[PDB]
């Protein structure tokens, strides 16, 4: 049910940006979150973005050059990832995180998500 | 001795007394020390699963569980004894599934609480299956008393050799348990949903108390999958209990009594005795007013009907005037306690919606406004060719008494609603500051609040939250099959081969909520046709926002409304009287309440307009 907009490939640093688009839904209940999922997966994430101060965090083996941006009030989030190594290659997604306290990752996807989008970059 | 009877819940309240103190330090020590002391904000949202599943516990030994009875009025000796055997042995069902999904929820999961580098996380999810064991020593334990009181067909010894059985196949040959599916005989695909529907309104009307009525619509789903169901809902269960505006709810729960027990009611109504009763329709005019103060005193409708009665009854009674008037004005005074902060079914559309209540009661007083005056307004349009007697006169020496001795007191509403108003403080520490504040003035400024009166207060509280616990998970449940199956888009296809308005769809779902107000009541309706009705409402771009008041808003009129309606026995019980006394009392009132309604319904913009100002 939600909408997203962005990814592609890059030509022979590049940065693609992929976006979540409130198409519809409430998408302001003070959480949202972002994920990538393997062959024979789904179970892999980025962690938290608050909608107040400013606040980012990440996991640890993400720790580094993935980035964040939002607006409030035309209701658009994106991400945006500068590393360009093979093994950020996956299928992605958006997800409504809401209302669960504890975890960066587990599915506390309450309310929902996109149908995933695929992004590739690869040698040569 | 007799503490030995109800150690759980006393452990309960030991828990409790906990939150208080951790949340009370905290907000006023965020503050004052300019740097936040972050541990305790989460280990917070830890204890509150404990004393929510405690809370179930109690639930369930009481049978206290919010159930439909309407068929039991109609029901014959025997019909009913199989009936309440056959759904009682339903729920002796439910809770295996439930263990058994408990313990594969747990060794799938191994994630810590890294926002405090991750001590125990593992302490949650291990919560359920212990105070499960309890309540199934509890459940059958009840049952028992069932039997011996007649209601049933069966003896403890059969559950019990059936939970033995149960957990024996799992330990040796769960083949057995695979073949139990219907997976070998169907052919449903898509249609899974509409006979999942079917089967889940069955069992409701059929009297299966609500929880566990969702918990069998949700597992008999399963049985039309070929897949990962198992995993996916399981995991949200008792999890999505961890969600931080529920703990609001038992602090608003708690202050609700304290502040109803302590008998201030009297001081409040006194002080409206003077500052409105010295114009004519004085009796009308302190209910309807003060109404707005009684009900951030109450923190739910009952207990505005159970606080305010024999004060505004002995008024009217005093002042000569008629019982169907008094009772309608009261049923009326009840409508007010829904609009204001606290309020306890506001909250509950707050999480299932997971909005902000925030939000959501700034916008909740704009209807404050309008259902109280036009009340006031038709308390009027009656008393001027009624003919009613003209009130007494007034003057400042006892007025300003009244307020001086008052004044304690009347900041309570002035606090929970202000802080929120003022930005200053967010849903839960104003929840817990106006708990603080009404005992601390209770305590010093007056002198009924005994030492164990706190705690005889959080077993009330902390047990009825038990109650809202349970249907929230379970109605989380119901958010797998719905987003799973797209539910949406089916009962679109109804509407969507017509629909063009907004107009359209809130008056027809209007008209469906009132019409089961009819013959539900409300404490289960709400968690009936929110579920599934706030999807469909969202695929017709309906701003939340507003169908939070507007559907909150029809459960008011459906408590007002008969056959269902229990606040009209409410106010009978306190009324003394027929309810052909009450219906005729209540008839003009709901006219300004549909009113009021309409207008919101055809002109969002009144809504828009405060919070959309303040908060944008």
């Amino acid at each position: 049910q939600l909408v997203e907009s962005g990814g592609g490939l890059v030509q022979t640093y590049g940065s693609l940006r992929l976006s979540c688009t409130a198409s519809r839904v409430t998408l302001d209940y003070h959480d949202i979150g972002w994920f990538r999922q393997a062959p024979g997966k789904e179970r892999e994430g980025v962690s938290y973005i608050s909608s107040s101060g400013g606040s980012t965090n990440y996991a640890d083996s993400v720790k580094g050059r993935f980035t964040i941006s939002r607006d409030n009030a035309k209701n658009t989030v994106y991400l945006q990832m500068n590393s360009l190594k093979p093994e950020d290659t996956a299928v992605y997604y958006c997800a409504r995180s809401s209302a669960y306290g504890s975890s960066w990752l587990n599915p506390s996807r309450y309310d929902y998500w996109g149908q995933g989008t695929q992004v590739t970059v690869s040698s040569g | 001795m007799k503490y030995i009877n109800k150690l759980e819940e006393w452990l309960g309240g030991a828990l409790f007394i906990a939150i208080f103190g951790i949340l009370i330090a905290q907000i006023l020590s965020r503050q004052v020390f300019h740097s936040p002391l972050i541990w305790s904000e989460e280990l917070a949202k830890l204890l509150f699963v404990y004393v929510g599943m405690l809370g179930i516990s109690v639930a369930v030994r009481k049978q206290e569980h919010v159930f439909i009875d309407f068929l039991t009025n109609l029901m014959p000796e025997k019909i009913r004894k199989f009936t309440n055997t056959f759904v009682q042995l339903l729920v002796f069902i439910c809770i295996f599934l439930f263990i058994h999904f408990g313990i594969r929820t747990f060794n799938g999961a191994s994630f810590p609480i890294d926002a405090l580098g991750g001590i125990s996380e593992k302490w949650i999810f291990a919560a359920l299956p212990v105070v499960a064991i309890l309540m199934m020593f509890r459940f059958i334990q009840a049952q028992t008393l069932n039997f011996k009181t007649g209601k049933s067909y069966l003896p403890a010894t059969f559950f019990i050799i059936s939970a033995v059985i149960l957990f024996a196949i799992l330990f040796f040959a769960p083949d057995w348990f695979k073949v139990l599916r219907i997976s070998n005989y169907i052919k449903l695909g898509s249609s899974s949903v509409y006979v999942a529907l079917l089967v889940w309104l069955i069992i409701m009307f059929i009297g299966v108390p609500v929880g566990w009525s969702l918990f069998i619509a949700t597992l008999l789903y399963f049985s039309m999958t070929r897949w990962n169901v198992v995993n996916a809902a399981t995991e949200k269960l008792v999890y999505s209990l961890d969600s931080f505006p529920l703990l609001a709810v038992p602090f608003y729960i708690l202050t609700g009594i304290l502040m109803n027990t302590g008998g201030i009611t009297e001081r409040i109504f006194n002080f409206a005795k003077a500052l409105l009763g010295h114009y004519t329709g004085g009796m009308g005019h302190v209910n309807i007013g003060a109404s707005l103060l009684f009900s951030g005193m109450s923190g739910s409708a009952l207990a505005d009907a159970g606080g305010l009665g024999q004060l505004e009854i002995k008024a009217m009674r005093d002042a000569g005037y008629d019982d169907d008037i008094c009772g309608g004005i009261t049923a009326a005074s009840c409508i007010i306690g829904p609009l204001v902060p606290p309020s306890i079914a506001m909250i509950i559309y707050g999480v299932i919606a997971n909005e902000s209540i925030a939000k959501l009661f700034i916008a909740g007083f704009i209807p404050g406004v309008l259902i109280t005056l036009a009340l006031m307004a038709m308390n009027y349009r009656i008393a001027k060719k009624r003919g009613y007697p003209r009130t007494p006169k007034a003057t400042r020496e006892q007025l300003c008494s009244s307020f001086k001795q008052s004044f304690w007191a009347i900041l309570t509403p002035l606090l929970i609603i202000g802080g929120i108003f003022s930005g200053l403080f967010s849903p839960t520490e104003s929840a817990i500051v106006a708990a603080a504040y009404s005992v601390i003035i209770g305590k010093f400024v007056y002198k009924e609040l005994t030492l164990k009166s706190l705690f005889n207060s959080c077993i009330e509280a902390m047990a009825i939250t038990g109650v809202v616990a349970l249907m929230i998970m379970t109605v989380t449940f119901f958010g797998d099959m719905i987003a799973r199956e797209q539910v949406a888009m089916r009962v679109a296809d109804v509407f969507v081969a017509v629909a063009d308005s907004p107009l359209t769809v809130l008056i027809m779902i209007n008209a469906l909520l009132l019409f089961l107000g009819m013959f539900i009541d409300a404490l289960a309706l709400q968690f009936l046709v929110l579920p599934m009705l706030i999807p469909i409402a969202m695929q017709f771009n309906i701003d939340l926002i507003f169908f939070g008041v507007m559907t909150t808003l029809n459960m008011m009129v459906g408590i007002l409304t008969p056959p269902m309606g229990m606040a009209l026995f409410v106010v009978a019980r306190v009324g003394n009287m027929s309810v052909s006394t009450v219906t005729k009392g209540v008839l003009p009132f709901l006219i300004p309440v549909f009113v009021t309604l309409v207008l919101i319904t055809i002109f969002p913009q009144i809504i828009t307009f405060v919070p959309n100002l303040l908060i944008p």
